[PDB]
């Protein structure tokens, strides 16, 4: 069931949303950017889950269902967590931009794909794939240099946070190209699921990670 | 030492998912739909166990 | 390092191994068939993971 | 192909084999029985393997079918496996008699019921799955703390490789359960080839890890 699957992201997110509140309801000057942060991605994740489960934003493309709110979601949430991870890594506004725009280029790429029938989401799908190298490039290069200048501790959390993000995010494409806007071998339930799995790790993982090495 | 359960389990219920959609496919008593639905299972297990051992590997090392 | 590749390989060709088998009972036409196939494939590669990950627990901690 | 699988089994059992064989060709007084216990280990199994891939031993029980030189291999090598445990535990005679015993028990009840239908299959079962967990528990337990007696080399490798064999042993009796001996859920072909990999590792597997271990425990007594 698509809907359930749908509801159990939401809840998840939820949960998510509601423990990082929490942790950081007495965070001081130097951490509450942090808490907020993981709230945002967490909760408008969120959203995009419940709309999808009370049936909304489901669009026929071509034999295919695409779900917007899922790229809509994506566009938003994946820049706070390079944002997150750029806060430790001690970047400043020019590097921020590289970073987002490269975030921002795979999302929109993904999205634009997944609505256009034939050869060409494939070359749309080549954009998202080059950015996104681009975007790992930066995360385990020149942003793993700036964030070894910092003390130990933050050194370590965004090691932890950039290892998970990079092996993770990667498995995206695969399940793109599996799934229903490419060779469509993955049924939707599979797919759907899969992402699911990985959202909440990605999200919610992610933050209680954190949320521990804040400890 | 916990994410080991955490991650059987899950697998275990991805696993009942993908038994359900193959019966489902099996009901119809089309060959070719329950292929349909059993390379899906086949190719999302396999996605599985990549996300579980890139988290493993992620959490643990 | 070394060890996820090894599983990460081997982990596809089980998989190849349970697609063959899905394929031959598919040609059979037998909705059945197909969904033993299918279960079978399932369950192998759940233990699959179990050996996978155990063999990780073994050599890398 | 289930001849293509025996013979994958074979060809990795005989590289095994040829490797501790090699391996061992210098050895001292003291580890020469270690190298010639893994060469029988992989040696052993080597055989059973290209048995069966020339079709010798596949028994016809019921409408299953049961390679006896499979279960006929495992009490045969497994015991040596222990054996070799034994050894690095600096267990005496007694000690040994205990765990050989316990494993004898385990290869023998699956084998048995592997050849019988109906309720008393799981009946033998139950008995090897008992002796089974007599096994880790002498593994874990009093064979632990015979290893901790000697060099911390030798306990080390000692535990490397009994995290190794109490890990994936555990993971036969599933695949005895789900297989042809037991609720038949897993095809023959899917139950050889998880087998072919599990007893691929825990015997060549375990050979290569001692090997890489043998120059860091010959440094840790002078040389
Ligand atoms: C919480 C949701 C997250 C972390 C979603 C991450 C999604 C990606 C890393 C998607 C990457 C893709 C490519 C690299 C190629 C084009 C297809 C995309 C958009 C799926
Ligand atoms: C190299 C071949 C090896 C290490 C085979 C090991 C086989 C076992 C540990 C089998 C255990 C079983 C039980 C514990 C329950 C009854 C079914 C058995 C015999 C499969
Ligand atoms: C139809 C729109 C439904 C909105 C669902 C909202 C889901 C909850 C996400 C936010 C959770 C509250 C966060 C409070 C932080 C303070
Ligand atoms: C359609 C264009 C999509 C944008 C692709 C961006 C990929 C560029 C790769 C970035 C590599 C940066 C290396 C450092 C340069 C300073
Ligand atoms: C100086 C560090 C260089 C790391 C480059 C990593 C490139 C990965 C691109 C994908
Ligand atoms: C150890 C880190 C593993 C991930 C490294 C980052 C490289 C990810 C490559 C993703 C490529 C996606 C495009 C696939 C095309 C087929
Ligand atoms: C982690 C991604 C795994 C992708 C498996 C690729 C299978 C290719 C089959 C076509
Ligand atoms: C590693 C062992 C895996 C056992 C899976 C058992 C699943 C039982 C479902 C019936
Ligand atoms: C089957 C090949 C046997 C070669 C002799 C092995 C001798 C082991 C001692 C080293
Ligand atoms: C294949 C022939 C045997 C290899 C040479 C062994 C020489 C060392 C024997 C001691
Ligand atoms: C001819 C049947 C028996 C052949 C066994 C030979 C296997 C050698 C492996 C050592
Ligand atoms: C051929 C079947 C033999 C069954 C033996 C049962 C008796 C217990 C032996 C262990
Ligand atoms: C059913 C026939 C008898 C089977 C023998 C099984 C042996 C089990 C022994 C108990 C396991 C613990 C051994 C003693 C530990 C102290
Ligand atoms: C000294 C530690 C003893 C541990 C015993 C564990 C028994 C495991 C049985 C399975
Ligand atoms: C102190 C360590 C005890 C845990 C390891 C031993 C118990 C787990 C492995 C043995 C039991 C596995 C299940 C076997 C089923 C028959
Ligand atoms: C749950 C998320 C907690 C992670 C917050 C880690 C931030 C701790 O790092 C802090 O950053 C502050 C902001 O500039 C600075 O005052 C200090 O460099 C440092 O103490
Ligand atoms: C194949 C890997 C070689 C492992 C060799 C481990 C043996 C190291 O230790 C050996 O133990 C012997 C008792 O068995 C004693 O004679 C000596 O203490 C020592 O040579």
């Amino acid at each position: 069931g698509l809907t359930t699957l749908f509801w159990l992201g939401a809840i998840g997110m939820l949960v998510g949303t509601l423990a990082f509140a929490w942790a950081g309801r007495d965070a001081g000057s130097g951490e509450r950017r942090y808490y907020v942060t993981l709230v945002g991605i967490s909760g408008i994740a969120a959203v995009a889950y419940v709309v999808m489960a009370l049936g909304v934003g489901w669009v026929p493309v071509a034999e295919r269902t695409v779900f917007a709110p899922r790229y809509i979601d994506w566009i938003l949430t994946t820049p706070l967590i390079v944002y997150f991870l750029g806060l430790l890594a001690g970047l400043d506004s020019r590097e921020f931009g590289i970073v987002i725009t490269l975030n921002t280029v795979v999302m929109l790429a993904g999205f634009a794909g997944a609505m256009v029938p034939g050869i060409e989401r494939y070359a749309l799908f080549g954009m998202g794939a080059v950015a996104f190298l681009g975007l790992v490039y930066y995360l385990v290069g020149p942003m793993t240099e700036s964030a070894s200048q910092r003390s130990s501790g933050i050194k370590s959390l965004y090691v932890r946070l950039r290892n998970l993000t990079v092996i993770l995010w990667a498995i995206y494409p695969f399940i793109w190209l599996l799934g229903p806007p490419g060779v469509a071998l993955l049924t939707p339930t599979v797919d759907v699921a899969l992402i699911v799995y990985l959202d909440l790790v990605t999200k919610v993982g992610f933050g209680f990670i954190a949320l521990d090495a804040a400890a | 030492g916990a994410v080991f359960i955490f991650v059987g389990a899950l697998t275990v219920l991805f696993g009942a998912i993908a038994y359900g959609e193959v019966t489902a496919a099996a009901a119809t008593g089309d060959a070719a739909a329950v292929q349909e639905a059993a390379v899906s299972a086949i190719l999302g297990l396999i996605i599985l166990l990549g996300i579980n051992l890139g988290l493993v590997a992620a959490t643990l090392f």
